[PDB]
RNA sequence: GCUUUACUGCAGGCUGUCGCUGAGGACUCUCACUCCGGGAGGAGGACACCGAUAGCCGGGCA
RNA sequence: ACUCGUACGGUCACUGAAUCCUGCCCAGUGCAGGUAUCUGAACACCUCGUACAAGAGGACGAAGGACCUGUCAACGGCGGG
RNA sequence: GAAACAUCUCAGUAUCGGGAGGAACAGAAAACGCAACGUGAUGUCGUUAGUAACCGCGAGUGAACGCGAUACAGCCCAAAC
């Protein structure tokens, strides 16, 4: 079986969904954690300094 | 390189864990204050998935249903006594002090009141030899003279299910089934058949170990493979 | 004449001698079986507590904190590091055990502010420090001409910013002259070379 | 080669010719208090120490003469330029 | 990326020493501390664990 | 974690059903045991040094090594004349 | 970067953990040490200066006192009784 086109057919699982906190389609319904804002993981909002260039 | 199989083990992942949720009971001795007036009737004889030997279901005088390690010859209806002045019958639990010398014993305790540590596998037994006011010398199944406290409880008789090791597995499938019930990753790929990155014995154009197999005791995990601190190797000499 | 306080002080000069030696051997047995942060009604060292700012008033709390002994509890590098940055064993942290104690205390009490702390001994594996904490919201303090300074908005979370005496001493701020070129006004202003 | 123990030569101190005694320069023991000793203690930490991680080099097939020329009268010695000698033995 | 008796180091193991740590070159004890016991209490015991330092081994890793 | 496990166990390796068998070598390397003697760090201790300190030397000496022994179904070896 | 590279350098930089404010931090000498019959809390700016100091004494790294400015402000406990 090829890792390409024939392995794409099995992809019917729902993981990333609309988040209650930030509104982005990043709430992993199996992990109960948001990959965008960190909802489910932290009380604080997920922000990182590398999301922008060092001197910006 | 990459961490070896023995290192992946300690992480305690699903593959390396024992199917605990499928295990029946943690076979320990009953906690009596003093006296002897604790006896029970054997209701059933069950199979223990954890040790492949049989386990006896007993109901006590005070109405306690608990599984106990089954010795040889113990059946349904039989009465077993637990306590200090218990009857010296096969299947009864009483401290090593009360048990006479030259009598085969099983489920021996290390520290008095722990519930039994030694001689628990199929058909094995510990031999009680010397008596004192201080020490009770018990000869464990390995042939080692273990000096124990006389207050350590023990069940009389050999463990049931003897001679299991006598008949071969014959086929790989039978091993498969046995191993699916234990805390062991199976099958075993030889290190010599792996890549250099994966094991100290991996690599080469032909399959042979790199350095000698006898490794030092002080070797770090990742290097401690082959013959660990071997006093000698081989059959001859 | 000598104060009664001066006797508690003189006893703590040598905590391994006299009546205090027996008192510590006994008290530590109970302390080892206590928590990480334990609020206590009265300070073990009254002189030191009062000297540091403690008053037997409302909203003045004292707590004993036990922190582990030794160097850094550090993980080895999982990536490429030059010989210099390959250390694990001999690395020590830049904050002293007293400061780790003060911080653990202030977190157990999110409303209170750290006034000061002092050592109350150690065994072979842990160190004990008692921390004086103050309630900035209690009127018993908002009216105290000696402790009301701690009620100011800019004194909020003061321990975490190193504004404690143990903080300022660890930041190399003790000396006013030679040796304090890279410490004053702050470590961060001097490019972290203190 | 052979070298005389005592011989007449120039003394740069006395400003005239006198009898000199030739002695091989014995290695004077180290105090361990010089600046380089303090730098070894200071600059050595975790990992490589740079120059303090280096081990002493090899030898030349033949070493030069390391001698002391001791004056017979004033008792003050002087150093001279050495010459390559496989072995240097003294006469008397 | 990989190897090793390449160079240099880093974990880890072993070992001495100092702290915890106490009473009377071999020994006794019990009170810290450890473990077993639901508990009473039992085993062990100034050792072990832990913190520190030193010597050896140390492609397990950089 | 192994482990609701305890040597008829389970960990670490090698060989690869059955059948007939599996010789010789422990010098090197490895592992392990022993060791009169030698070598072996720091602390404490002694000498010198310094009104103190740096420092130099000595005494004792752990593991380890030297040395001896065991071991090849341990790495491996089994030739020239 | 050092024309390799280990100390060094990149750099206490990137990045990470915790936290405050409208500004933060510092701050009224157990200071300085143009050694004085002198200065007089603290930041900052200009300079002192690529000076002193560091450094496979290689590549590189790098202050301060003082001075001229800005702005100025000095106080509270613990204890004695
Ligand atoms: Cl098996
Ligand atoms: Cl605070
Ligand atoms: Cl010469
Ligand atoms: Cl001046
Ligand atoms: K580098
Ligand atoms: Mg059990
Ligand atoms: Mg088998
Ligand atoms: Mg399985
Ligand atoms: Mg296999
Ligand atoms: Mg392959
Ligand atoms: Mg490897
Ligand atoms: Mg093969
Ligand atoms: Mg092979
Ligand atoms: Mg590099
Ligand atoms: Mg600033
Ligand atoms: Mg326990
Ligand atoms: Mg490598
Ligand atoms: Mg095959
Ligand atoms: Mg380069
Ligand atoms: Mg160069
Ligand atoms: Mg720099
Ligand atoms: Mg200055
Ligand atoms: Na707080
Ligand atoms: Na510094
Ligand atoms: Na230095
Ligand atoms: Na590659
Ligand atoms: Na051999
Ligand atoms: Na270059
Ligand atoms: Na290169
Ligand atoms: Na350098
Ligand atoms: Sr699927
Ligand atoms: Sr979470
Ligand atoms: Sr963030
Ligand atoms: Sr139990
Ligand atoms: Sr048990
Ligand atoms: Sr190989
Ligand atoms: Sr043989
Ligand atoms: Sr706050
Ligand atoms: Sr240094
Ligand atoms: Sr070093
Ligand atoms: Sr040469
Ligand atoms: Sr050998
Ligand atoms: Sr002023």
């Amino acid at each position: 079986t090829g890792a390409g086109t024939p392995s794409q057919g099995k992809k019917n699982t729902t993981t990333h969904t609309k988040c209650r906190r930030c509104g982005e389609k990043s709430y992993h319904t199996k992990k109960k954690v948001c990959s965008s804002c960190g909802f489910g993981k932290s009380a604080k909002r997920r922000d990182y300094e590398w999301q922008s260039k060092a001197g910006e | 390189g990459r961490r070896i199989q023995g290192q992946r083990r300690g992480r305690g992942t699903s593959t390396f864990r024992a199917p605990s949720h499928r295990y029946k009971a943690d076979l320990e001795h009953r906690k009596v204050e003093d006296g002897d007036v604790i006896a029970g009737t054997v209701v059933d004889i069950e199979h223990d998935p954890a040790r492949s030997a049989p386990v006896a279901a007993v109901e006590f005088e005070d109405g306690d249903r608990r599984l106990i390690l089954a010795p040889e010859g113990v059946g349904v209806g039989d009465e077993l006594q637990v306590g200090v002045s218990a009857e010296i019958a096969p299947g009864n639990t009483l401290p090593l002090a009360e048990i006479p010398e030259g009598v085969p014993v099983c489920n021996v305790e290390s520290s008095p009141g722990d519930g039994g540590k030694f001689a628990r596998a199929s058909g094995v037994n510990a031999q009680l030899l010397t008596h004192d006011r201080n020490v009770a010398v018990v000869k464990l199944p390995s042939g080692e003279m273990k000096r124990l406290d006389p207050q350590c409880r023990a069940t009389i008789g050999v463990v049931a299910g003897g001679g299991r090791t006598d008949k071969p597995f014959v086929k790989a499938g039978n091993k498969h089934h046995k191993m699916k019930a234990r805390g062991t990753k199976w099958p075993n790929v030889r290190g010599v058949a792996m890549n250099a990155v994966d094991h100290p014995f991996g690599g080469g154009g032909r399959q042979h170990p790199g350095k000698p197999k006898s490794i030092s005791r002080n070797a770090p995990p990742g290097r401690k493979v082959g013959d660990i601190a071997s006093k000698r190797t081989g059959r001859g000499g | 004449a000598r104060s009664a306080y001066s006797y508690i002080r003189d006893a703590w000069k040598n905590p391994g001698d006299g009546q205090l030696a027996e008192l510590q051997w006994q008290r530590q047995q109970e302390w080892r079986n206590e928590g990480a942060v334990e609020r206590i009604e009265r300070p073990t060292r009254l002189d030191k507590a009062r000297s540091q700012g403690y008053k037997a008033k409302q909203g003045v709390i004292v707590a004993r904190v036990s922190v582990r002994k030794g160097s850094a509890r550090k993980r080895r590098h999982k990536a490429g590091r030059r010989s210099k940055r390959q250390g694990v064993t001999r690395i020590t942290r830049r904050k002293d055990i007293q400061r780790v104690a003060e911080e653990r205390a202030s977190r157990t009490f999110p409303n209170l502010r750290v006034l000061n702390s002092y050592s109350v001994g150690q065994d072979g594996r842990q160190k004990w420090h008692e921390v004086i904490l103050i309630d900035p919201n209690h009127p018993a303090i908002q009216n105290d001409d000696d402790l009301s300074w701690i009620c100011a908005d800019d004194q909020a979370d003061r321990v975490f910013r190193g504004l404690t005496g143990a903080g300022r001493r660890n930041r190399g701020l003790s000396g006013k002259g030679k040796g304090s070129e890279k410490t004053r006004p702050s470590l961060r202003s001097n490019g972290g070379k203190g | 080669m052979q070298m005389p123990r005592r011989f007449n030569t120039y003394c740069p101190h006395c400003n005239e010719h006198q009898e000199h005694e030739v002695e091989k320069v014995r290695s004077g023991r180290q105090t361990g208090m010089k600046w380089i000793d303090r730098q070894r203690e200071r600059n050595s930490g975790i990992g490589n120490d740079g120059k303090f991680s280096k081990v002493p080099g090899g030898d030349k097939p033949t070493k030069k003469t390391d001698l002391k020329y001791r004056c017979g009268e004033c008792g003050k010695a002087h150093l001279r330029e050495g010459w390559r000698a496989g072995r240097l033995e003294f006469q008397e």
